[PDB]
């Protein structure tokens, strides 16, 4: 278990994917030309997990860039680390998806899927011990959502024994008041429940709420929201990228965090919260379990934690963390299921992220995540009851039954979270 | 003499094996390159230490040991460390992908890719033996390789070595230094499938060792290095009777005769004393009576349980160092009349005693102080059922909701195997109750 | 039958064609199979100019389709602020109720159209109107944790 193949699809996918490469290259001491200018051997130990070594001491990301709108490839290239990506790995179409899930999944997206799969095969064959795949995408658009899920299903058929992990951006009318987004999100969640092993739920509603109420930014932009997304992605991939006591990988995360196959949607959290441009151990433990620090707009005190993985970054006592973590579990005992003993794992890492001397990232599998799914479901039901813009989907080959099946599957998922929320040991 | 082959499986088995073989080298006077200046017979011999070490024509003394893991990280540390020249390189076997803390991957899917290579390499060591008595198998209960691969290996060794004894050193999980939430499942599954194939198993509770390091050695946050050093000192005291001259537990068969009255209740409790911090280099030397009394204090046990709530079926006392047999007889006499030590009515109420007059060895870099006399008590008590009950309860809490079961069923395992394994543990708890818990 | 062509012209946003068809006697209050009128279709697809021209040629501002939807319900749902104001100026019933118990306020609140929510409140939308499940627009704000929406409704 070593190599991860990163795929980024659509506008949101490529935008957050580029920020991820910028934030992790700086942490490993890799400059935009692929040269290592760091000062610690701990940066190069598991560098092969995300980077392919090339001649002349070069490190190229094992990243595949996909989109149907060609303007996205230009915006990525003009970025600071835009030239580091392998030019052969850019696979872009001529006509976009126009925020239509059916165009991404059945017509425009289906004509480019074989070309992307040839590039995926090229990177997977050059892997000594492939762990699996990591995809960044939004669920409210057309390409990341429709073509992103089709890609997941096809990659699943050729590699059924590897882990499929996604960083899925959930829509909110506070950031994009485009009314077809609940349809594209519901049709995608139906696919994600069936075909992924682990999904990090990154909600634009929570990101906007943090920026506007906590960071006091009156008109948040995508750069401000993406500042929080890149900090979360760096935090949740820390133990895949640095040695640490555990030999963490994507399969050990799934076996220990996912008790039921469909309940694989995680609520990430981060502490401290900071704005771009501009803490003791008990404050970081307290802030990690606070609703204001969650990247999904759900109150964890409305549900119960099935499993939790916490990663602390920086110089601190390992005994103080053990005491403080047990302390949070005692005062908040009613918010953890009593039928999964030792359901909280903690890890420490020496190297903190940029600017912050201390850091704490939270990964929770909580029943409160049903609040996020209930919000999308209510928006979907309001639109679908009136059959608004349904012809835009049925005209691209889709049938009405696919909408009712997706709605039924998502409501069944909410009922499944509620079932384990009310479960007792006795 | 009769040979013994040690097999170290998974991270816990390999790391404890490295600490054990380092201590064995210092006790026998073997250098890291394998040279033994005290051994006059170059190229072979019938000595006590030859049970654990073979000899080459060039005077090299090689452990009769195999290290196996499904991923290379841990065994690579052995291949590049201080004792990298001591082991046969072909007896350090590694795969590429581990069992992901999953018994089913260790036993059925990943473990199947390397089982035949491991048995062929074990056969190469067995061919070099004139009278192999059996195997010592080191592994965790909680790991995917330690649980799954060990049960597959024990199943195969029972077919290919029908009349040879098999002994285990098993690591029982603790919440303080655990790796996975599924460790209770892995522990119950490996206990079920290995029960028929193992003759005697010494469980090492990571919580018992963690507490001893904190209280006696004043280590604030013990790590695996600290735990493994103390564990290797206890394992050495148990295996000393196989590597040196003596009159008690002189072969693997005798461990079964003295500690196992019935095949299923084959889990002896080990107690060890004294454990003194190395920062107290001028500590008062404790008497035979003080160290013998310490064997009946639950705080010095290898498994957390209360022998006062149980009955004894067997009790062996293994001393090392400046111990006069008369002082042992007098200390035991006090233990019989004063204390509430109850034996079963069908066993002779008695203590078997073995004395090795060489003091215990301390490793450079360790946390233990040198002592003039030490004792390891091995007893078969019904109180060890408390350890099985604690583990069965954690299994029941998850299994009632079928939590994590899909990960096992997806890796070539039938759901029925969980209920079959659990009923076998229910019958084991009743076996201790029938004797007298 | 020009009523069938006027329905397509209002949905497509073909302003000139709508003016020609009305001049040739097309039924401004024609309905499709589901009871939708050209005004419902122009308000759903955001064609403000067609909405204004239909209202000056006898369109029933309060027409309902087979599910009780008025043009204001659909404009509030899709988020067309300018169309919402024009419909209210021409007498759209702000508290009209569809077959699911929803009012335009319930639909603007569910979809997060906060500016439309303010407009509806200023034109007398009923904060106590309950849907078929008993929920008011304020219950929707508290149930889904929308603090911005809850503040507007508490004014
Ligand atoms: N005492 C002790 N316990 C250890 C050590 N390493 C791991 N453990 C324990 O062993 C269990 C985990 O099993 P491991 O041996 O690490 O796993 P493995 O056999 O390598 O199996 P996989 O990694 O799942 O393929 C936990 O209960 C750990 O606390 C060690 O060196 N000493
Ligand atoms: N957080 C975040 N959300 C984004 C970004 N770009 C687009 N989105 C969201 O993504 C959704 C639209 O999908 P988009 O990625 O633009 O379309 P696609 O190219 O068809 O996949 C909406 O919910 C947007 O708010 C971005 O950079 N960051
Ligand atoms: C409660 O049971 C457990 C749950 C999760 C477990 N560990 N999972 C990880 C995996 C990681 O990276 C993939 C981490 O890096 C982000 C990571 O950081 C803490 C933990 C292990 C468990 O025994
Ligand atoms: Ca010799
Ligand atoms: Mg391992």
């Amino acid at each position: 278990m070593r190599e991860i193949v990163h795929i980024q699809a659509g506008q949101c996918g490529n935008q957050i994917g580029a920020k991820f490469w910028e934030v992790i290259s700086d942490e490993h001491g890799i400059d935009p030309t692929g040269s290592y200018h760091g000062d610690s051997d701990l940066q190069l130990e598991r560098i092969n997990v995300y980077y392919n070594e090339a001649t002349g001491n070069k490190y190229v990301p094992r990243a595949i860039l996909v989109d149907l709108e060609p303007g996205t490839m230009d915006s990525v290239r003009s970025g600071p680390f835009g030239q580091i990506f392998r030019p052969d790995n850019f696979v872009f179409g001529q006509s976009g998806a126009g925020n239509n899930w059916a165009k991404g999944h059945y017509t425009e997206g289906a004509e480019l899927v074989d070309s992307v799969l040839d590039v995926v095969r090229k990177e997977s064959e050059s892997c000594d011990c492939l762990q699996g795949f990591q995809l960044t995408h939004s669920l409210g658009g057309g390409t990341g959502s429709g073509m992103g899920t089709l890609l997941i299903s096809k990659i699943r058929e050729e590699y059924p024994d590897r882990i499929m992990n996604t960083f899925s951006v959930m829509p909110s009318p506070k950031v994009s008041d485009t009314v077809v987004e609940p349809y594209n999100a519901t049709l995608s969640v139906h696919q994600l429940v069936e075909n992924t092993d682990e999904t990090y739920c990154i909600d634009n509603e929570a990101l906007y709420d943090i920026c506007f109420r906590t960071l006091k930014l009156t008109t948040p932009t995508y750069g401000d929201l993406n500042h929080l997304v890149s900090a979360t992605m760096s935090g949740v991939t820390t133990c895949l990228r640095f040695p640490g006591q555990l030999n963490a990988d994507l399969r050990k995360l799934a076996v220990n965090m996912v008790p039921f196959p469909r309940l694989h949607f995680f609520m990430p959290g981060f502490a401290p919260l900071t704005s771009r441009g501009s803490l003791t151990v008990p404050e970081l433990t307290q802030q990690m379990f606070d609703s204001k620090n969650m990247m999904a707009a759900c109150d964890p005190r409305h549900g119960r934690y099935l499993t939790v993985a916490a990663i602390f970054r920086g110089r601190m006592s390992m005994k103080e963390v053990d005491e403080q973590m047990l302390n949070v579990q005692n005062k908040n005992s009613s918010y953890f299921v009593e039928w999964i003993p030792n359901n909280v794992k903690t890890a420490v890492c020496d190297i903190p992220p940029r600017g912050l001397k201390m850091s704490a990232t939270f990964i929770g599998n909580s029943t409160a995540i049903q609040e996020l799914f209930k919000r999308i479901s209510e928006q979907f039901t309001a639109m679908f009851r009136r059959k608004a813009f349904l012809h835009w989907y049925t005209g691209e080959g889709m049938d009405e039954m696919e909408f009712t099946e997706a709605e039924s599957n998502m409501n069944d998922l909410v009922s499944e979270y509620q079932q384990y929320q009310d479960a007792t040991a006795d | 003499m009769r040979e013994c082959i040690s097999i170290h499986v998974g991270q816990a088995g390999v790391q404890i094996g490295n600490a054990c073989w380092e201590l064995y080298c210092l006790e026998h006077g073997i250098q890291p390159d394998g040279q033994m200046p005290s051994d006059k017979t170059i190229g072979g011999g019938d000595d006590s230490f030859n049970t654990f070490f073979s000899e080459t024509g060039a005077g090299k003394h090689v452990p009769r040991a195999v290290f196996v893991d499904l991923e290379p990280t841990v065994i690579d540390e052995v291949r590049t460390g201080t004792y990298r020249q001591l082991f046969h390189p072909e007896q350090l076997i590694t795969g590429k992908e581990d069992a992901a803390n999953n018994y089913a991957r260790g036993h059925y899917t990943i473990g199947k890719e390397i089982i035949d290579l491991v048995l062929d390499r074990i056969r190469k060591l067995a061919d070099q033996c004139t009278g192999l008595q059996g195997f010592l198998v080191f592994h965790s209960f909680g790991g995917g390789t330690g649980s799954g691969f060990t049960s597959l290996l024990m199943e195969r060794l029972s077919v290919d070595y029908g009349k040879k004894s098999k002994l285990e050193f098993s690591i029982y999980p603790a919440p303080q230094v655990s790796t996975a939430v599924v460790e209770p499942y892995n522990s119950i599954l490996t206990t079920h499938t290995t029960l028929e194939h193992s003759d005697c198993a010494f469980m090492v509770d990571n919580e018992a060792i963690y507490d001893i390091c904190r209280r006696n050695l004043d280590i604030e946050r013990p790590t695996y290095t600290n735990l493994n050093r103390l564990i290797s000192q206890i394992v050495s005291s148990i295996t000393a009777s196989l590597r040196f001259d003596g009159a008690l537990n002189v072969d693997l068969t005798e461990f079964q005769t003295n500690l196992v009255p019935y095949p299923r209740i084959h889990f002896p409790l080990a107690t060890y004393a004294p454990v003194i911090s190395a920062e107290k280099a001028y500590h008062e030397q404790l008497s035979v009576a003080e160290i013998t009394n310490a064997c009946f204090e639950p705080a010095n046990q290898m498994v957390k349980c209360d022998p006062r709530h149980g009955k004894y079926m067997a009790c062996c006392l293994l001393y090392r160092g400046d111990v006069v047999p008369k002082d042992v007889n007098a200390a035991i006499a006090t233990i019989k009349t004063k204390r509430s030590i109850q034996f079963v009515d069908w066993c002779p109420t008695g203590f078997k005693v073995g004395i090795n007059y060489q003091p215990p060895t301390v490793v450079p870099g360790g946390d233990l102080a040198k002592v003039q006399r030490a004792v390891c008590m091995l007893s078969n008590t019904t109180a060890i059922a408390e350890a099985w009950a604690r583990l069965d309860h954690k299994f029941d809490l998850m299994y009632a909701k079928r939590a994590f079961v899909h990960w096992y069923v997806g890796e070539g395992m039938e759901e029925g195997e969980f209920s079959e394994a659990r009923e076998d543990m229910a019958a084991l708890e009743k076996d201790y109750e029938e004797v007298g818990v | 039958d020009l009523g069938k062509k006027l329905l397509e012209a209002a949905r497509a946003g073909q302003d000139d064609e709508v003016r020609i068809l009305m001049a040739n006697g097309a039924d401004v209050n024609a309905t499709d199979a589901s009871g939708l009128t050209p005004l419902h279709l122009a308000a759903t697809y955001g064609h403000l100019e067609i909405v204004e021209v239909l209202l000056k040629h006898g369109a029933d501002v309060n027409a309902i389709d087979i599910m009780g939807s008025t043009p204001l319900h659909l404009a509030a749902l899709i988020g067309h602020l300018e169309i919402v104001e024009v419909l209210l100026k021409h007498g759209a019933d702000v508290n009209a109720v569809d077959t699911w118990g929803d009012t335009p306020l319930h639909l603007a609140a569910i979809m997060g159209h906060l500016e439309i929510v303010e407009v509806l409140l200023k034109h007398g939308a009923d904060v106590n109107a309950q849907d078929k499940f008993g929920k008011t627009a304020f219950d929707i704000s508290i149930d889904n944790g929308n603090e911005d929406l809850a503040e507007i409704l508490q004014k």
